[PDB]
RNA sequence: GAGCGUGCGGUUU
RNA sequence: GGGCCACGGAAACCGCGCGCGGUGAUCAAUGAGCCGCGUUCGCUCCCGUGGCCCACAA
């Protein structure tokens, strides 16, 4: 339910940052587990993001 | 606004001094592996966890062995999470005092006019008293409301329940009230910026670093554990008093080049290198300006050593 | 966003939606996306669909790169809200993966033509 | 042993 | 004698919760209910054991 503007870092619970006006995102980090079932997967995905 | 933002001034002693680049590590020269073990990670906790297995984990993965967490988020809750790695590790204690600001989400249970609610939010800045102790808030800022919800920002001291102090506010409108969401935004030097990392990011630049051979993106997921103590006020000391500070010796006058004015006697604070390296913890013996007049005395009761004996040599 | 590996025609994303439709009522499909992983895993997914409204990204993010893997094909539709209506659930869906094929046999092997004409 | 930090709460040696 | 650093001042089992594996649902598929396996950090003062120093900064 919490959300925050990526530009401003408002917070909101708006889908649209009431200050900048851009798309506002879930508050809350990702759900993680120690085990890391798909962390083989989810860093190929992220290399290339990057490089 | 808190407490740990005043802007100080920096008094200076000894003009003429300056600094042996040949000596000690200063941050942003530390060997990555020597960066890790004076690490400090601006940890964003995720929903779940209870700040302790997050911790274990850490020490898992990072094949660590040393690690303790600042002021402890309970699992349902998010946001920043200081954490210490190895001989980082006490640097928390210094954490632990300084003041937290939080966003929340609290429910009420009747319907209440937004107005009332603003205003009478806006009666708890100053002191309030929390099932038995005293502590503060700082600020409140009401973001937004939609009918039953109450979005607001809120800043305290350390140890203040923020459950509590909803609960409170439920109360002192009548119709009750309940927390549904908690996020920690700031944690005394450690605020939401690019520093602030989640789990997936920290495993992952990892493992880049260790399996790939790109040791940048770990790099910046590690702060030096100089961040953990920005909010500190500081004495600067000459090269030759830093290895005779960190075999115990305590520190006087005539190794001081430069402190933060504004220092009480009692006071804690942190013992830097010119480089800006934290060397010790401590506690003052003397206000701001008696270091600076005097020219002989104990100046700082030296109480925790971070810097190790070999960085600087033995000129006593 | 990022885990979009590559764009969509809009006719071709309300193709997509059709089979699911299809081959749900009829067919064998595992919506959700922890069943769709254990699908791809297993490799008994058909035709992965992935949704690209998905926040966070690291729920849904690790499927097309999993699919390579598995080479079998996948394709985004507009909406997690669509997707999950469009699997017999009046919930939300991030991630479907067709099991087993229904009337849309054939309108599933024409949609494996026009993602690696997509890549 | 006294404690703290919000995270823990119950049986026993 | 004093300071600093290191180690030592218990162990186990259950419960909520959480997490994984399985199943996958009559507005929680970003995962219900059920079954199984797992799962919790440090700090501060004080007292013992040991190590390094006794250094007003030259
Ligand atoms: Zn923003």
């Amino acid at each position: 339910r919490i959300r925050k503007c990526p530009k401003c870092g408002r917070y909101t619970l708006k889908e649209v940052c009431p200050v900048c006006g851009e798309k506002t995102k879930v508050a809350h980090p990702p759900r993680f587990s120690p085990e890391d079932p798909y962390g083989e997967y989810r860093r190929r995905w992220k290399r290339e993001v990057l490089g | 606004i808190l407490p740990a933002d005043i802007k100080r001034e920096v008094l200076i002693k000894d003009e003429n001094a300056e600094t042996n680049p040949d000596w000690g590590f200063p941050p942003e020269k530390r060997p990555i592996e020597m960066h890790i073990q004076f690490g400090v990670i601006n940890l964003d906790k995720p929903p779940g966890p209870t700040s302790h297995e997050v911790v274990a984990w850490i020490k898992k993965i990072l094949n660590l062995e040393k690690a303790g967490h600042g002021g402890t988020l309970d699992p349902k809750v998010s946001g920043v999470l200081p954490v210490a790695l190895e001989k980082a590790t006490r640097v928390v204690q210094a954490l632990l005092p300084a003041g937290k600001e939080y966003v929340a989400l609290m429910h009420l249970h009747g319907d209440v006019p937004e107005d009332k609610i603003i205003q009478v939010m806006k009666e708890f800045e100053g002191e309030i008293i929390q099932r038995l102790r005293t502590r503060k808030v700082y600020y409140i800022e009401v973001l937004e409301i939609e009918g039953r919800d109450v979005l607001f920002r809120v800043g305290v001291e350390a140890g203040t329940y923020i459950r509590s102090l909803i609960h409170h506010i439920g109360l002192a409108l009548g119709v009750g009230a309940h927390m549904s969401e908690l996020r920690r935004t700031r944690s005394g030097p450690f605020k939401e910026d690019e520093t602030l990392i989640t789990l997936h990011d920290l495993v992952d630049y990892y493992y880049f670093w260790k399996e790939d051979g790109i040791e940048e993106y770990f790099r910046k997921a590690i702060q030096p554990m100089e961040k953990a103590v920005e909010h500190l006020p500081k004495v600067w000391i000459k090269d030759s008093a830093v290895a005779a500070v960190t075999h115990g010796a305590d520190l006087a006058v005539p190794g001081i080049a430069k402190l933060h004015a504004g220092i009480k006697r009692g006071d804690l604070v942190a013992i830097m290198t010119l480089k800006d390296e934290l060397v010790a913890l401590g506690k003052a013996m003397m206000t701001s300006q008696e270091m600076l007049e005097k020219t002989k005395g104990i100046a700082v009761d030296v109480e925790k050593v971070f810097m190790p004996r070999d960085w600087y040599p033995k000129l006593w | 966003p990022s885990y979009v590996k590559f764009e969509v025609p809009k006719e071709l994303a309300e193709k997509a939606l059709q089979a699911v439709e299809i081959a749900r009522d009829t067919g064998k499909i595992r919506k959700g996306t922890n069943e769709t992983t254990k699908a791809v895993e297993r490799g008994q997914a058909k035709l992965v669909i992935i949704a690209e409204d998905v926040d966070p990204e690291e729920i849904v993010a690790h499927l097309p790169p999993l699919c390579e893997e598995k080479e079998i094909p996948y394709i985004y539709v507009p909406s997690k809200k669509e997707l999950g209506a469009a699997a017999g659930i009046e919930v939300a869906a991030a991630s479907v993966a067709i099991i087993e094929p229904g009337k849309a046999r054939d309108l599933v092997e024409e949609i494996a033509m026009k993602v690696k004409e997509l890549m």
